[PDB]
């Protein structure tokens, strides 16, 4: 009952003929899993860990120069002389002064100038890397019990954790009443660490695209590096001053921290500061239900009489969770439950929290359940004293088709092919959707890449009307400028 | 500096929040509006260029609107 | 950013070196060739949108040119 | 003969009918003038000071956040309020968060939620702003004396130095010697510093344009602020994360004193530490030489015996310097010195120190002259003993003409339309040629503002281009074009 | 008499109205000087010497390494780091090589290695810079004295040895008897020495161009160093080999002492052993005849008998000389000397040595004159006893008007322009060609430097086709293709 | 290698002999020489290729001549 509560909650329904499902788990996302006869579950990703980074370079960010040294050389004799140009602890650079008798110079021209300071590192960040084989995810994983404080808590022991390694396929949880749960998760093509950094920087962290990392134009040392102070390009944080051709300075530039937050404007904030914890990215799993059980599917039915001890609430997902005591004998029992039409006629709405039981008699009872859209019955209980209970559902079919038609695209637009996973019981059609996707996203993502999010949008402006004026080619390029325009819209940057 | 290189278009994004996904968003757009508010000398000389250089309609706003978007940034 | 606002085009400048004026000459024609190099997908479509809308052959290396300096 | 040796050195030849000559003095460069009857006088603009500032507004470059408080509303109530919203100290947001019973509430949705912390700035930048009138520019005047240690001799008191100010913009320098300069300036027209900040980060300090540094996206108190509790657009350097819409934190952005030194690019460093000290910037003034003199002018030719101290030396303009000694009597006497032909048939150049004397018997005397392109022979005294030293000047008359031209185009390109009045008589083509580099020059100033040199360089090409493709309108344009093309080559940023 | 035996001789015959004389003194070449009533001279430009060199650059022509390590970085991790790398001593090279589980790293591919070795420079060749003014000239000014051992004596004091620097245009020697020659020479424009370079290897010196010598790919030192250890381009005596991508070696490259010596090809050699020594190029000098005068004038002819001691000999250039001893009393006395027909009718030749005295009788004296094609008679004293001396001289006027052709066109190939003012009085047809010679000599000389003399020989015919299969523009480069042609074959290299 | 850079062309010649003037003289003709005896299947290539870019024979032989020329000189 964790998924109860959060917006980006989605349900998968039904398993393969080998009674398992494939799911997609998202940070900040919840999976609510239904099968029939089989218990409900909730999935969550909560934790992503990396483990033993190693550094691939730091960067200094903030600079001191000291021991500023000059040396002159009059004209036609060549190029000035500094004892420290040999060492690389110094920046240096050569400039031309105007020189003259005024300046103990015989001759009269551009005499060769070089000034030296020594570079010293105050700040800088770190860039690590890690191996796929040392990621750990925690997945937690709540059934549909019906516990009392089980909706939406995040905090308490209701879910089972289990962690998810690339040395084990097979993670396997007993969750007490339900049998054991298998997931064969897929850890090494989630976030491609090979193609990313963990950037640390002062008490921030984000995680970047590896070659972007290896571009920036700061100083540098090797993560190898011990010493410290061989820094490469620390011309990028000074600047030698000539101003009217008669001397050379030179001085650090500001603190590059603030900047580094400006160039970090696309990338995922994550953990450094005690772990590499990371809040961000997705787990593909193969979600096996064979071992699962309803619990207290050998529970008669309560005859006694319900009451509502927590009103219904409707979720942002058109499901509603009402809480029930049970007053009567025989506990543990099964809950009737049924939604019906205004004739109670026909029974209208599914469960969520399948095979509601009541456990203890004074403990109340957590019941989801989806309502069709428009009036209907919540009926609890058997007679006498079945509780009957109004409800109306606002919405339709269409526009819920409409949203769940939004919902897949933005999945497609988060996930890319892996969106064809997320609900997949191994289908031929879905396999198919999925390899055209590979190469069609393939081919998009280099054509792409890099470009802002109001790149995309000119761009599918352009094409779309490329293909206004076009043909098999006028539909092609109608095609690709929308779905381009689609993805300018959904892209945070 | 680094601010010209942001880690934008890495194709790294989840359903995660970005690091400045607020202010990346509409910065840039921002610039550029504040920029023509500045500058509307060079976008009437721009607008007449792209008008001059495109033959069609499509065109001429094309390049109206890349000019217009390029000046402030190659700065 | 600051940064990405700076103080060139002011009319202000002399015959005075002004601050960064050796580093900042070329650095956004750096930034752009960095780019490129690292992004050949996007230039190779902004090559074929240059052709396709463009007539001439001044529009379409003019479409090219700006469309490959506005992306990075 | 301070000029000798800067590479920034110009030659202004002849008075008007009013003996008088306007001249513009840059920092950097300087002037070297002479008439028919006058004596060569160096002019350098050595000191521009900017006196009483008002700080227009501090920026704040790196901040604190502290007192981080949030409130949180049930979804349908609406937005949550802090106290700390009407507290100008601080910083707030309003986000949205996933609500239900697991967060405390008895809907589900999205709640409210609003995050708020105080702002503390750690370090700022002030921009402070004179007023036209306070500028104090001082102008060092050194005569062609041939004074032995006065060669490029700026560690001396050679020259006089004058103070000019928009109140006493008229002021007179008695040369002892060579009697009395009058300098008319225009101290309004060279810099605008009603349109300019003087910019002072940590250290170092910055001229740049007002409306560029009212348009900084930085937190700003006004210059009156003395308590730093009123800071505006606090949200520039601050940043409101809700990752999964469950949680708003706020984090203060790193020193923006690195992007403030890349947002200072294509503006000019100045001084303010010991005062506000240019050293950049023109003066433009009419030099008055109805009371100059030449020194010793009713001096006999000295009759003794020269010899050379130190050897002529070519200087980076096409003149020479050499150092003689007298080694006659009737000191103090005219200095025999002519460039002459081999046969001494023809005179082939002339003085610079015009009208070169002894002053003293042991005190050398430096000369500086102009040979022709070629050959020449710098014959010094008169027989006995009489000094002939071969020279030769590599170059040639087109050359020089090409040269004269750069330096009259790069004047124009620094100066604009001040550029007409460098070495102005008065005339009427002069004054109808600044006013037509007024005029384009308003149309030019416009048209190019805030546009950097490639983009200079892109449309100097285009516009060339429309005029090679279309008799009237394609000259017009391809002169357009290629003076753009040249001002996008010229210019620093 | 000092010209009397050298090949590359030349005589130049009368003075302007201003009794000069205008000559080009070549090392290893001789210029005698005849005009009416003047004492016939002998000229030899013998030493060039460069005086306080200042060295421009050193190169390090042979190095060794020592101190090599290594470092490797797993593959992913980014570089190796070695201390080594900070000092510049050290050349160092980054490769890669393959990585693995048998190289003790946990992945596979190509990790980063980097391999240090420390550069010691064993011998260098310095190139050292001269100053125009620092040059000194030494011409020895020998006259046809007619002294017994003058003749090709070049290990005498036979003449007067007189210094020209620039810092004198005129020098004056003392001819003992002959009163004084006056010579203005033109020590700027001999050789470009701010062009040039003394190049010295281990112990043989060069005069090379200085642009060439700066472009040499070797290891390099500014003159200015003092420490001779930051040697720039270290790379250019070292190779790293990466052979099989398993390790990375560095080892140190041969001697270039031999390679620079094929550089050195066209150079030609100096002497920078014992002070800068240069027995190369010319010397401009204009000859001022106004105070020589004859020597011996007021003496009576002989009139006692003559012996021939050393029998007439015919010099390269068609003159003869020969050594006679008087018998007679009288002296000092004049020598009857003529060269008559063999009637003793006509005077067919001319005396080189012009009034030969017998200074002492038992001193013989040599005479140089200068006889007709064919038959002509020495007459040598007076009756009784008059020596006749049959003499033949081969050739013709046709011969030697084109054997003259021939030293003017070679004199042209090796002074360029400056060859017009070598015999030159002063007349407009020789400023008009010295002038053209300027203008094409300077279009050639950009067309043709840097090629060799084959392909002045390739374009010479290829520019001579062009013109031959071309009327106007036929004659005009046909005969650029064979003065192109001619310059190919009189080129050195 | 410095060898590859002789002071040749350098217009400071004078009079005197400069340093390997008679050895320098033929060593590039002797060397040319030297390789299309070791080498004649590419001057049959390069006579083959001659004949087929130029159109006149001065064209042609130049070509061949040139190509004979580069061919041990890019090593
Ligand atoms: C197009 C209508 C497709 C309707 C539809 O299936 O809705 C969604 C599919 O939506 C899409 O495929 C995007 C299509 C964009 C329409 C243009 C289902 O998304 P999902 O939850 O990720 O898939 C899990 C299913 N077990
Ligand atoms: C026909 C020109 C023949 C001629 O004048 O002979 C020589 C000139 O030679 C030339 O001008 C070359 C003309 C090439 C024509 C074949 C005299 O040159 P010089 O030895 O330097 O005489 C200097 C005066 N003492
Ligand atoms: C009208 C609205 C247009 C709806 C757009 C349909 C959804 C497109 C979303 C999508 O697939 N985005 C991209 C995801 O890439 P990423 O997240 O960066 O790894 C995708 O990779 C690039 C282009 C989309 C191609 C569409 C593939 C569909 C294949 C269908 C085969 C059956
Ligand atoms: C070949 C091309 C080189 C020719 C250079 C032409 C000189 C133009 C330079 C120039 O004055 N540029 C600008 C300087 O602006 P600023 O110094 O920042 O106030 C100028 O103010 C704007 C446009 C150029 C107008 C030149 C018109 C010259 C009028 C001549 C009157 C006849
Ligand atoms: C039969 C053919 C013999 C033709 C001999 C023509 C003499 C040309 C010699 C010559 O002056 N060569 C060159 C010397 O080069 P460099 O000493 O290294 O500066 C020269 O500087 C370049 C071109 C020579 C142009 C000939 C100028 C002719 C003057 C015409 C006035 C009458
Ligand atoms: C830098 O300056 C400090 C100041 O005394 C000095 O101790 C130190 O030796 C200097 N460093 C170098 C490398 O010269
Ligand atoms: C969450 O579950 C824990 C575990 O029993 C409980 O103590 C807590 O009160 C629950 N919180 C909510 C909001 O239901
Ligand atoms: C900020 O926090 C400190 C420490 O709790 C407190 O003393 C101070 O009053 C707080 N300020 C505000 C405005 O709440
Ligand atoms: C400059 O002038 C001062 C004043 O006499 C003198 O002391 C100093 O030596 C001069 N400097 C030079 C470089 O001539
Ligand atoms: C180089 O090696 C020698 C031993 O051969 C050692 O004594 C010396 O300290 C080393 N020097 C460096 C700079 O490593
Ligand atoms: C050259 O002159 C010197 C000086 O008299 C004399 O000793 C020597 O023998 C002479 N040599 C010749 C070859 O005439």
């Amino acid at each position: 009952m964790r998924c109860i509560g959060i917006s980006n909650r989605d349900f998968v329904e039904g398993v393969s003929g080998g009674s398992w499902v494939d799911i997609v788990l998202e940070h900040g996302s919840c999976v609510t899993t239904m099968a029939k006869n089989k218990p409900t579950l909730d999935f969550e990703l909560i934790k992503t860990e990396a483990k033993h980074p190693a550094t691939l370079r730091k960067y200094c960010i903030e600079a001191k120069l000291t021991n500023t040294t000059t040396a002159s050389r009059c004209p036609t004799q060549g190029e000035p002389s500094l004892n420290e140009e040999q060492d690389k602890r110094f920046v240096c650079k050569h400039s031309m002064v105007d020189r003259g008798w005024g300046n103990g110079c015989g001759l009269f021209g551009k005499g060769g100038i070089v000034t030296c300071a020594m570079f010293t590192c105050k700040k800088n960040m770190e860039g690590k890397v890690v191996q796929p084989e040392n990621l750990e995810y925690t997945i937690v994983i709540t059934p549909h019990s019906g516990e009392e404080n089980a909706v939406g808590n995040d905090t308490g022991k209701h879910g089972k954790e289990i962690k998810v390694t690339p040395q084990s396929s097979i993670t396997e949880a007993e969750l007490t009443g339900y049998g054991t749960v298998t997931m064969e998760c897929s850890p090494r093509t989630g976030l491609d660490f090979n193609e990313m950094v963990l950037l640390q920087m002062e008490n921030k962290a984000w995680l970047v695209h590896r070659q972007w990392f290896l571009d920036l134009p700061l100083p540098w040392l090797p993560g190898a590096d011990t010493q410290g102070s061989n820094w490469i390009q620390k011309e990028t944080l000074v600047t030698f001053k000539n101003p009217h051709a008669k001397k050379q300075d030179v001085v650090v530039l500001g603190s590059q921290e603030g900047a580094m937050h400006t160039a970090l404007t696309g990338a995922t904030e994550i953990q450094m500061s005690s772990g590499n914890l990371l809040f961000t990215g997705h787990l593909k799993c193969r979600l096996r239900m064979d071992k699962l059980q309803l619990k207290g599917m050998s529970y008669s039915m309560c005859t006694g009489k319900f009451k509502v001890v927590k009103e219904i609430a409707e979720t942002q997902h058109g499901t509603i969770v009402i809480r029930v005591q049970y007053e009567g004998d025989g506990s543990p029992c099964k809950i009737p439950f049924e939604i019906m039409d205004l004739e109670k006629r026909h029974v209208l709405g599914r469960l969520i929290t399948v095979n509601p039981i009541v456990t203890e008699k004074d403990s109340p009872v957590n019941i989801e359940a989806e309502p069709p859209f428009g009036d209907s019955y919540i009926i609890i209980g058997v007679e006498p004293g079945q509780l009957k209970l109004s409800w109306f559902k606002k919405g339709s079919s269409i526009g819920q088709m409409f949203e769940t038609t939004m919902r897949g695209a933005k999945r497609m637009a988060i996930l890319g092919d892996t969106a064809w996973d997320f609900g997949s019981l191994g289908g031929v059609f879905t396999s198919i959707g999925k390899a055209l996707h590979q190469v069609f996203g393939a081919i998009y993502g280099a054509a792409f890449s890099g470009v802002s999010w109001t790149m995309k949008i000119l761009i599918g402006v352009v094409i779309t009307w490329i293909g206004m004026n076009s043909t098999s080619l006028s539909v092609s390029l109608v095609l690709v400028g929308v779905v381009t325009l689609y993805l300018g819209v959904m892209v945070q940057a | 500096s680094v601010a010209l290189v942001p880690h934008v278009g890495m194709g790294l994004e989840t359903r995660t929040e970005t690091w400045m996904s607020s202010e990346g968003a509409w910065k840039h757009a921002q610039r550029i509006e504040t920029w023509v508010l500045r500058h509307p000398g060079f976008t009437i000389m721009a607008a007449i260029l792209a008008y001059t250089i495109g033959t069609t309609y499509f065109q001429r706003v094309l390049i109206f609107i890349l000019l217009t978007a390029v000046a402030p940034s190659m700065t």
